[PDB]
DNA sequence: TCGAGAATCCCGGTGCCGAGGCCGCTCAATTGGTCGTAGACAGCTCTAGCACCGCTTAAACGCACGTACGCGCTGTCCCCCGCGTTTTAACCGCCAAGGGGATTACTCCCTAGTCTCCAGGCACGTGTCAGATATATACATCCGA
DNA sequence: TCGGATGTATATATCTGACACGTGCCTGGAGACTAGGGAGTAATCCCCTTGGCGGTTAAAACGCGGGGGACAGCGCGTACGTGCGTTTAAGCGGTGCTAGAGCTGTCTACGACCAATTGAGCGGCCTCGGCACCGGGATTCTCGA
C-alpha cells in the first residue's frame, strides 16, 4: 500500500508551487545538479516580494475609492516606495503613467 | 474677452496630462511610420496587432524621460524655455552620443 | 492544442490573504507574471555564477542566499532571508 | 512620414515630461530623436524574426529586442 | 602544482603575422587575454539564449553568426561573418 | 595502422585553438549539445578581433618610437577609433590615461 | 578620519586630468563624500564573496568581479 | 623686479602635462588606510592582496576624472569656467547614481 | 613690436633588468567504432492579418495681437591663483614571524534515473455587478477695476 | 478687495461586458527503489602578508598680494502663448479573401561516449639589448616697456 500524496509546498508550508521550481532550474541549464532546498528557497522569497507589491498596490487602490487593482495603482506603489524603485529602476510598466512633480520656480508669483 | 495671462492654460496641461494615462501620438500614422522604417531591412513584412503597441508605449516612455531631463538642464541655465542645446547635453551626459 | 501555464492562480491566492475583498485586472495580472518571471531568472543567474567560480557542480541553498544577499537592497534582503530559513527549516522538520 | 508626429502631439509628450515653455525649433530635433530610437530596436527585431525562419514580427521578438538595450518592458508577455 | 593555461602563445604568433619585427609586454599581454576572455563570454551567452527561444537543445553556426550579428556594430560584423563562413568552409572540404 | 595526427586548427586554416574551444563551450553550461562547426566558426571571429586591435596598436607603438607595445598604446588605438570604441565603451584600461582634449572656451584669447 | 588622506593637491590633479581650468573652494568637501559612498558600494561585494568563498582574505578576483556586477568591467588584474 | 606669469597660464601647462601621463595620483598608504578603515565595518580581522588594493585605487581614478570630464560640460553650459557642487550634482543626477 | 626670462625639447653616453628563446615531460587532444535520438521535410487545418467603403466629428491648421522673457552692456568686490618659506610624512631598503591558502587521501550520504498512479491545474461556458457615461448643480480659482 | 466669468469636483441614474466561478479531463508531480561519485573532513607544507626600524627628501601646508571673473541691475525688441474660424483625416463599423502559423507523422545522419596513443603547451632557466636616467646645450613661448 502506498501513502497519500502530499505536496512539497503544503509541507513547506507556502503557496508557490516548488515542482515547478524545480522543473524549472533543472530544465534552464543552470547548473549539473539541483539540490533539494533551492526551490523552498527560491519558492520564499518570490511569495514574499509578490506579498509586498500587493499590498502596497492595494492600498493605493482603496485610496482612490476602488475595488480592482490597475496597472495605475501598481506603478504608484512601485514609484512611491524607496527600495522597490531601487530594485525596479530600469523598467516600465504599461498603461502606467508618471507622478505628478512640477518644479518650484514653475509656478505663479 | 477674458484672455489668460501667459503661463496659466500651460499649467493646467501639466497637471491634467500628468494624472491619465493614455497615448498622446495617432496610431496610424506611428503604424505607417512602423512600417515605413522597417521595409528597409527586409521587403514583404507583416506585423502582429500588440507588436506596434509595445512600441508605441516603449517610444512614449522614452520620449517622456528625455523631456524631464532637457527641462533640468534648462533651469541649471536660469532659463524656463527649452532649446535644442538643451537636449545635445542631456544625451551627451546620459552616454547617446 | 498545446496549452500555456502561468502564476495566475498563486497570485490570487495570495492576494487574497492580505486583502479579502479585492480584485484584479488582466493587465495588473500580467505585470504580475512579468515581475516574478524576471526576478526569478536574475536570482538564477546569479547562483549559477556563483557556482561556477567555486568550482562546484552543484546550486544550493547557500548559493541561493548569496545570490539574495548580493541582488535585494537593504531590509528586503534581511526579510527575504528569514523567511528562506524558516521555510527551509520547516521542510526539513516534517 | 515622420512629418506624421506632429506638434500637438509633440507639446503633449512635453507637458507630461514637466515643461512650460517650448522654443520653435524642438521639433525638428524630436523627429531626428525619435527616428534613432525606432531604427535601432526594429533592427534587431527584425534579425530576431529571421533567425526563426518566419515573415511575421511578434510581440516576443520586440520585447527581445527591448531587453538587449536596457529597456526592460513588462505587460506584453515574458 | 596546478599549472593554468591563456592564449599567450596564439596572440603571439598574431603579432608576428601583421607586424613581424614588434614585441609586447607583461601587462599588455594580460589585458589582451581579459579581452579575448570578455568577447567569448559574450558570444556564448548570446548563443545560449537564442537556443532557449526555439525551443532547441544544440548551438551551432547559424546560432554563432546570428549572436556576431547582434553583438557586433557595423562594418566588423560584415567581416568577421565572412571570415567564419571561409573557415567553415575550408574545414569542411577536407 | 593509425594514420598521423592533424589538429583541426591545420584543417581550418587558422592561429587560435579549436579543440580548446570545443572543450570550453561543452563544460559551461550553455546548451546540451554542441555543434562541429561552431567551435570553428567562433575562433575565426576571435582571431579577426584581435588581429585588428594589435595591427592598430603597432601602428600606435611606431608612432613614437618604440619597439614593444604597452597598454598606453593599447589605449590609443582603442580610443581614436570608432567601431571598436563603441565595442568597448564601458571598459577600463590599467595604465592607459586618456585622450588630449582641451575646451575651446577655456584657451587664451 | 583617513577621508583626510585624500588631499586638496591629489584633488586638483585629478581635476587636472579631467580638464578643469577653475575649482571653487567647496568641492573638496563633495568630492570625499562621493568616492566614500562608491568605495563602500564596492567593497561590501567583495567581503560577500569572500565570505561564500570561505577565506579569511580578499583577492583580486573578488574585486574584479565586484567591479564586473556594477557595470565597470576591468582589464589587466585577472 | 620679480617674474610673474598671469592666472590661467600655469594651470592649461599642468593640464598638458597630466592629460600625456599614465601614473597614478593618490597616496598609496593613505588610500589603503582608508579601505581597510572602510572595510571593517562589514567585517572583522580581514587581510587584503597587493593587487587587490591596485585594483580598488586604479577603479577609483578613472571613476572621478569622468565625474570631472562631465562637470565641465555642465560648468560650460552655465555660462562659466569655474565648477561647483551644484554642477556635481546636476551631472550625478542626469547619470541616474541619485 | 622687440628683449629678458623661464620652460620644454633634443642628443650623446652608461647600465641593468625584463622579454625572448631553449629543454624536459605529462596530460589533453586525436583516431577509430557504435548507438539512439533530435531535427529536417512533407501534408493539412484554420487563425488572423490585410484591403475596401461610407460617415461622423474631433483634432489639426492657419492667422492676428500683445506681453513677457531672453539677451546685451556696466560696474563692483571679493575670492581664487601664483609664489616663497617652513614642516611633515611618504617612500625605500632590510629582518623576522607565522597565519592561512593550497594540495592529497578516504569515505559516505545525497542526487539522478525508472516505473506506477492519481489529483492539480488548464480550457471552456455562464451570469451578474463594478465601472463607464450623461446631465445638473455647486464651488473654487483667476483677472481687471 | 471684490464681482464677473470660467473650469472642475460631486451626485444620481442607466447600461453593458469582463471577471469570478463551476465542470470535465489529462498529463506532470509524488511514492518507492537502486547505484555511483561529489563533496566534506583531517593532515601537512611553505608562501605571502603584516609589523618594526632608520634615513633622505619630495610633497604638503601656510601666508601674502592682486587681478579678473561672478553676479546684480537696467533696458530693448521680438518670439511664443492664447484664442478664433476653416479644413482635413482619423476612428468606427462591417465584408471578404488568402498567406502563413501551428501541429503531426516518418526517417536518417550526427553528436555523445569509450578505449589507446602521442605531441603540444607549460614550468623552469639563462642571457643580451631596448629603454630609463643623467647632464649639457638649443629653441620656443610668455610678458612688459
Amino acid at each position: 500500500a502506498r501513502a497519500k500524496a502530499k505536496t512539497r509546498s503544503s509541507r513547506a508550508g507556502l503557496q508557490f508551487p516548488v515542482g515547478r521550481v524545480h522543473r524549472l532550474l533543472r530544465k534552464g541549464n543552470y547548473a549539473e545538479r539541483v539540490g533539494a532546498g533551492a526551490p523552498v528557497y527560491l519558492a520564499a522569497v518570490l511569495e514574499y516580494l509578490t506579498a509586498e507589491i500587493l499590498e502596497l498596490a492595494g492600498n493605493a487602490a482603496r485610496d482612490n475609492k476602488k475595488t480592482r487593482i490597475i496597472p495605475r495603482h501598481l506603478q504608484l506603489a512601485i514609484r512611491n516606495d524607496e527600495e522597490l524603485n531601487k530594485l525596479l529602476g530600469k523598467v516600465t510598466i504599461a498603461q502606467g503613467g508618471v507622478l505628478p512633480n512640477i518644479q518650484a520656480v514653475l509656478l505663479p508669483k | 474677452p477674458h484672455r489668460y495671462r501667459p503661463g496659466t492654460v500651460a499649467l493646467r496641461e501639466i497637471r491634467r496630462y500628468q494624472k491619465s494615462t493614455e497615448l498622446l501620438i495617432r496610431k496610424l500614422p506611428f503604424q505607417r511610420l512602423v512600417r515605413e522604417i522597417a521595409q528597409d531591412f527586409k521587403t514583404d513584412l507583416r506585423f502582429q496587432s500588440s507588436a506596434v503597441m509595445a512600441l508605441q508605449e516603449a517610444s512614449e516612455a522614452y520620449l517622456v524621460g528625455l523631456f524631464e531631463d532637457t527641462n533640468l538642464c534648462a533651469i541649471h541655465a536660469k532659463r524656463v524655455t527649452i532649446m535644442p542645446k538643451d537636449i545635445q547635453l542631456a544625451r551627451r551626459i546620459r552616454g547617446e552620443r | 492544442r498545446s496549452r500555456k501555464e502561468s502564476y495566475s492562480v498563486y497570485v490570487y491566492k495570495v492576494l487574497k490573504q492580505v486583502h479579502p475583498d479585492t480584485g484584479i485586472s488582466s493587465k495588473a495580472m500580467g505585470i504580475m507574471n512579468s515581475f516574478v518571471n524576471d526576478i526569478f531568472e536574475r536570482i538564477a543567474g546569479e547562483a549559477s555564477r556563483l557556482a561556477h567560480y567555486n568550482k562546484r557542480s552543484t546550486i544550493t541553498s547557500r548559493e541561493i542566499q548569496t545570490a539574495v544577499r548580493l541582488l535585494l537592497p537593504g531590509e528586503l534582503a534581511k526579510h527575504a532571508v528569514s523567511e528562506g530559513t524558516k521555510a527551509v527549516t520547516k521542510y526539513t522538520s516534517s | 512620414n515622420i512629418q506624421g508626429i506632429t506638434k500637438p502631439a509633440i507639446r503633449r509628450l512635453a507637458r507630461r515630461g514637466g515643461v512650460k515653455r517650448i522654443s520653435g525649433l524642438i521639433y525638428e530635433e524630436t523627429r531626428g530623436v525619435l527616428k534613432v530610437f525606432l531604427e535601432n530596436v526594429i533592427r534587431d527585431a527584425v534579425t530576431y524574426t529571421e533567425h526563426a525562419k518566419r515573415k511575421t514580427v511578434t510581440a516576443m521578438d520586440v520585447v527581445y529586442a527591448l531587453k538587449r538595450q536596457g529597456r526592460t518592458l513588462y505587460g506584453f508577455g515574458g
